[PDB]
């Protein structure tokens, strides 16, 4: 189950949220709640992504920040 | 002259030499301080008095620089 | 596209990231809230040209030995943040070069001396930064580094053995006031600053304001310092002087109360804008100066009776 990183909200990553219920793919959230600002400080950048950011998408060694990196990806993993 | 430079031969080619040519700072050199206000008369408002042996020496410089103020510094035995 | 489906494909990816900062700074361009917002971009800005700084580690340009095409969009990026931050590159000595680098290939820099270029707006002329006829230049960046300082301002307090909070240190503050003050007349000397002129002379105003409620203030705070050595602690001296303990009293109400809510305030030029500050501390100095002036004359007259209190001192 890859792993998406964005606040327990629509926000930046809701088009790839369809898309993947779309794909019936599953996978794990990283949520970061309303008062939940130190446990994003806390992971910030320490997860290796080519731009440390959110939201962030993370699979295969397929390691994405920037919404358009990420929604791609998923698109890109049905071939789309 | 209109300033109040002096008549003589001497102190015109003086200022002629000061003035015409200005790739390089001129030392001016004089005992009784006339000369202080000839150059203020013809910079006016410009005009910014500075010496280095006063206390703001430092910054006031750094901002007659920056705004294209015409400096005479009182003190050149002092450097 | 670079030597391979993968190096082409990274190329796309730096394509992206780049507008993805390019872009960003443009969104805040046309805003009217421009002057505020730089700071929390140029903040960010550092983790983003970073990166950029590792990959040119080892690299001569972007994505390798010959040019690429991201490492033309992070250029025109690089570019137009250097005239916004003139020391955008300064922190970051690898991309500094990559700038230099870019501009160095002699089709490139033959271009821009060329009159093919096109040298400058930065965006469109309507927006806010890098738009309009010709750019302008230091005595705004000059006067950013005095607001900033006033809205900083910070005086060490201490409350010592009774009720009242005392600021320590004045020098400090004191000089910086008195030198940012001169800077704003030098400011005056300069060709464009006509227009952006008005503006000056408000913070020119306010800061006059502030060092006529400076001059006094200092004056007032040592002399109840030192009339508190003579009249604040003993119940002999109080004593014989009794008009002169109830005034200073009444002065040592007003005064607790102005440096408490001038303290909480956070911001010493916020003081400025205060009701009745020049003034209440005006009419405080004056009435400490008229029991300092009476215990003058209270000595003498004590000394006049016997004078060998005049040996004493």
């Amino acid at each position: 189950s890859p792993i998406l990183g964005y606040w327990k909200i629509k926000g930046l990553v809701q088009p790839t949220r369809l898309l993947l219920e779309y794909l019936e793919e599953k996978y794990e959230e990283h949520l970061y709640e309303r008062d939940e600002g130190d446990k994003w400080r806390n992971k910030k950048f320490e997860l290796g992504l080519e731009f440390p950011n959110l939201p962030y998408y993370i699979d295969g060694d397929v390691k994405l920040t920037q919404s358009m990196a990420i929604i791609r990806y998923i698109a890109d993993k049905h071939n789309m | 002259l209109e300033c109040g430079l002096d008549k003589n031969d001497y102190f015109l080619e003086n200022m002629s030499i000061v003035m015409n040519s200005q790739d390089a700072v001129p030392f001016l050199l004089d005992p009784s301080s006339h000369m202080i206000t000839v150059i203020s008369n013809y910079y006016g408002n410009k005009t910014v008095l500075l010496s280095f042996l006063e206390e703001g020496f430092v910054k006031r410089l750094e901002n007659a620089i920056r705004f294209g103020s015409v400096v005479i510094i009182q003190d050149g035995e002092f450097f | 596209l670079g030597g391979c489906p993968k190096e082409r494909a990274e190329i796309s990816m730096l394509e992206g990231a780049v507008l993805d900062i390019r872009y960003g700074v443009s969104r805040i361009a046309y805003s009217k809230d421009f002057e505020t917002l730089k700071v929390d971009f140029l903040s960010k800005l550092p983790e983003m040209l970073k990166m950029f700084e590792d990959r040119l580690c080892h690299k001569t340009y972007l994505n390798g030995d010959h040019v690429t095409h991201p490492d033309f969009m992070l250029y025109d990026a690089l570019d137009v943040v250097l005239y916004m931050d003139p020391m955008c590159l300064d922190a970051f000595p690898k991309l500094v070069c990559f700038k230099k680098r870019i501009e160095a290939i002699p089709q490139i820099d033959k271009y821009l001396k060329s009159s093919k270029y096109i040298a400058w707006p930065l965006q469109g002329w309507q927006a806010t930064f890098g738009g309009g006829d010709h750019p302008p230049f230091v005595i705004e960046k000059s006067l950013n580094r005095i607001k900033k300082f006033w809205k900083e301002a910070q005086y060490e307090v201490i409350e010592h053995s009774s009720g009242l909070k005392l600021v320590r240190e004045w020098d400090v503050l004191e000089q910086a006031c008195k030198e940012d003050l001169e800077e704003l007349v030098s400011m005056k000397a300069s060709n464009y600053y006509k227009i952006f002129e008005q503006d000056c002379l408000d913070l020119e105003s306010k800061l006059t304001k502030l060092s006529e409620i400076q001059v006094n203030w200092v004056e007032v705070q040592f002399y109840w310092l030192d009339l508190y050595g003579i009249l604040g602690e003993n119940l002999d001296i109080q004593n014989f002087l009794p008009l002169e303990t109830s005034k200073f009293k009444s002065l040592t109400s007003e005064y607790k109360m102005i440096t408490t809510r001038a303290f909480q305030l956070d911001t010493t030029i916020e003081v400025i804008h205060i009701p009745n500050f020049d003034t209440t501390l005006k009419l405080t100095i004056d009435s400490l100066k008229m029991i300092k002036s009476s215990l003058s004359t209270f000595l003498e007259r004590q000394r006049r009776q016997f004078p060998r209190f005049y040996f004493l001192g």
